[PDB]
């Protein structure tokens, strides 16, 4: 048989999927496999159909999504997350405030038929087993993802932040130097170091991960001197990690 | 007994085509738009500047840079900051670096399909080498601009206020220039390519094409005043006044009116309104084929993207040009957050593009977004209106066809239309 592959959608701005759509040999690269359902590239795609793997772009934000993504995990055998939308929520879970209050604000008083609910992650309604990073994940995180998949292994994520990956490349550290509020100590590696490379902080697309080992001789010391408070990080790491509950200890831990 | 299109495939975002049918034959299409809306413009309210300019882009993939480089001008325009010329010719060139990858992803990937019998771009692999290898030549083209320049083809964010975070070696300039003529060639192949293709006459109409009208001498993207193509012409601060937006029941997106009726936006928009303003084989290939770029018919959308690719080629060989006589270039400016209010409407691909941004306390306290799929959801409806009523009585899969081969010619960004 061949590897049965679906890619379904919430809400997003299918940027995911489209990163996986330009990948140009994309169906020489995964030979032993099928697409069977692909909305946004295929006219015969079937949603209540089984898989082998489902990739799910997006933040549960409405009633029926809520149901689907309960659809996808009874009929999938592997549900990967892909996105800091479906993985964290996104850009659209950094207000706390709650739903009516937008619908106010956006809207007026009008209704809609469809339900919305508050941006969430994937990982509220149904057992996730892997997570793509990444707003958008890079070419090479799919790559890696569908290439150890489809030989029987099972893929692993990075767990150290970008900057061993900006010095690696000899960036200078715009945090330092510049006193631009990067969220590169805290933000897991992957991507390059592509926004220090261009001399802007990076802003934790491929979301948080924990300060537990020293990489500045004293990021609280450079967090001071260049006058950045510790309500100041967690707001700015709430642009992708909005329900991340452990964000706030992170960064007490790191003034401490 | 209505007739559902629950997905409908190869458009971005989730949406849905619903026909109401009775003894009087078709009585009402309803587009379904069920991407679930992430309140962009009210949680970016007091937040600071620079963070809610880096979010913009999150609202649309294909036209990310768009977003970002409007909602740029507009926060320029608030703050009174100004670009410098060779800062906004730059802009202009990633800008069309978005417009090329877009064009290209939608008239050879989402549209080509349905005249070729394809469910799926990825099929007719096979069967049309050389088309598709055209298709990725074009598209990849403009994914390598919006690197080189954006940092990233979604989600740019070398684009910043003052300028760019960072500039690419002069070499790497005049290189685009050699990839850019060298794509000519193949811009043309595909305007001659959709050039046989049916505009059809089920939907053929009359129309109210708005476009941005270009500042400067030229067919572009930035602008002041919106035209009308009943002979109007209103400034870009007044939308508000001209163009009412609404709720209705079946979309969460906001459906728009000019003179309370349904209008399009978009690349056949902008060449009824503003033809006389291109120039190079753009110009000749519109003046050549005036009969098949008529504002009657949304199918001419699809040959004016086509005709749009050539022109932003060449335009963009003389964008860089400019730039390249400024040259060295300090990327970037610095700009004060001294308050004020800004609006900016551009062309994205799809249409026209309204970023209105006030700032107070160095935060946004006000933010206003239409998408140019917002504005054209009204049209779409009664175009897929005039389909339906000419074959509600034929086989349902073919209704669904030529159903959905109208809408995909709107290259309809739902994720655009709700924000
Ligand atoms: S994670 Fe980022 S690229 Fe992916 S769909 Fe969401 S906003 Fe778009
Ligand atoms: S803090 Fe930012 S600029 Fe500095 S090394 Fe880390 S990622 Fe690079
Ligand atoms: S530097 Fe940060 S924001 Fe930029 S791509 Fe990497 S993780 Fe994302
Ligand atoms: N083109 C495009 Fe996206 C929409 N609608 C924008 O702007
Ligand atoms: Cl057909
Ligand atoms: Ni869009």
């Amino acid at each position: 048989g061949k590897v049965r592959i679906g890619f379904y959608a919430l809400t997003s701005c299918y940027g995911c999927q489209l990163q996986l759509a330009m990948m140009d040999e994309l169906l020489q690269l995964i030979p032993n496999a099928e697409i069977v359902c692909w909305f946004m590239i295929d006219r015969d795609s079937i949603e209540d159909e089984k898989v082998d793997i489902a990739f799910i772009e997006g933040s549960v934000s409405t009633e029926e999504e809520v149901e689907l993504v309960k659809k996808i995990r009874e009929n999938a055998k592997i549900v990967v997350a892909v996105g800091a939308c479906a993985v964290q929520g996104g850009v659209q879970s950094w207000s706390e405030k709650p739903l009516e209050e937008l619908w106010k604000k956006v809207y007026g008083d009008a209704k809609v038929k469809f339900q919305p609910k508050k941006a969430e992650p994937v990982s509220k309604y149904i057992k996730v087993d892997y997570n793509i990073y990444g707003c958008p994940p890079e070419k090479k995180d799919f790559l890696y993802a569908l290439g150890t998949f489809l030989i029987g292994s099972w893929p692993e994520d990075i767990d150290y932040p970008v900057c061993l990956e900006c010095r690696l490349n000899g960036h200078p550290c715009i945090l330092l130097e510049k006193g631009e509020p990067c969220l590169g100590p805290v933000t897991r590696a992957g991507c390059n170091a592509r926004c220090p490379g261009f001399g802007v902080a990076c802003i934790g697309c491929r979301g948080a991960i924990g300060y537990d080992v020293a990489w500045f001789d004293s990021l609280a010391k450079v967090f001071k001197e260049a006058g950045m408070t510790k309500e100041e990080i967690i707001e700015r790491m709430k642009m992708f990690n909005g329900h991340d509950e452990r964000v706030e200890k992170m960064v007490a831990k790191i003034f401490s | 007994l209505p007739i559902t299109i629950d997905h409908i495939a190869r458009v971005e975002g989730k949406g849905g085509v619903e026909i109401i049918i009775g003894d009087d034959g078709v009585k009402e299409v309803k587009l379904n738009i069920i991407e679930g809306p992430r309140f962009f413009e009210a949680i970016t309210i007091g937040k600071k500047l620079e963070e809610a300019l880096a979010i913009y882009p999150r609202i649309c993939s294909f036209c990310s840079a768009a977003h970002k480089l409007t909602a740029l001008e507009a926060a320029e325009k608030a703050v009174g900051f100004v670009p410098r010329e060779e800062i906004q010719a730059l802009r202009e060139v990633l800008y069309i670096g978005d417009m090329i990858e877009s064009h290209a992803l939608h008239l050879y990937l989402l549209v080509l399909p349905d005249y070729r019998g394809y469910s799926s771009p990825l099929k007719m692999v096979n069967e049309y080498k050389r088309e598709i290898e055209i298709a990725l030549k074009l598209k990849n083209l403009g994914t390598w601009m919006m690197d080189i320049l954006g940092s990233r083809a979604i989600h740019q964010e070398n684009a910043v206020l003052g300028g760019f975070g960072k500039l690419p070696e002069k070499s790497v300039l005049e290189k685009m220039k050699a990839e850019l003529r060298e794509a000519l060639p193949l811009a043309e192949y595909t305007f001659e390519l959709f050039a046989k293709l049916e505009q059809y006459s089920e939907v053929e109409g009359p129309i109210t094409h708005l476009a941005v009208k270009p500042r400067g001498d030229a067919y572009g993207i930035y602008g002041d005043y919106i035209k009308a193509s009943d002979g109007e012409e209103f400034p870009s601060e007044k939308y508000r006044d001209y163009i009412k937006e609404f709720v209705v029941e079946h979309s969460f997106a906001k459906h728009s009116h000019y003179k309370g009726r349904p209008f399009m936006v978009g690349a056949i928009s902008r060449v009824i309104n503003n033809a006389d303003l291109l120039y190079g084989k753009a110009k000749e290939l519109y003046e050549a084929n005036k009969d098949l770029l008529k504002g009657t018919n949304p199918f001419a959308n699809n040959l004016a993207q086509a005709l749009e690719i050539v022109y932003f080629i060449e335009r963009a060989i003389d964008l860089l040009d400019e730039a390249l006589a400024k040259w060295p270039i300090k990327p970037r400016d610095e700009v004060e957050i001294k308050d004020g209010f800004g609006v900016s409407t551009t062309e994205a691909p799809r249409g026209i593009l309204v970023y209105a941004l006030k700032v107070e306390n160095g935060r946004v306290s006000y933010a206003d977004i239409i998408t140019p799929t917002a504005f054209n959801l009204a049209m779409m409806e009664e175009h897929v209106r005039m389909m339906a009523e000419k074959h509600y009585n034929d086989d349902p899969e073919r209704l669904k066809i030529l159903a959905e081969m109208v809408v995909r010619a709107y290259d309809p960004c739902i994720s655009c239309s709700v924000h």
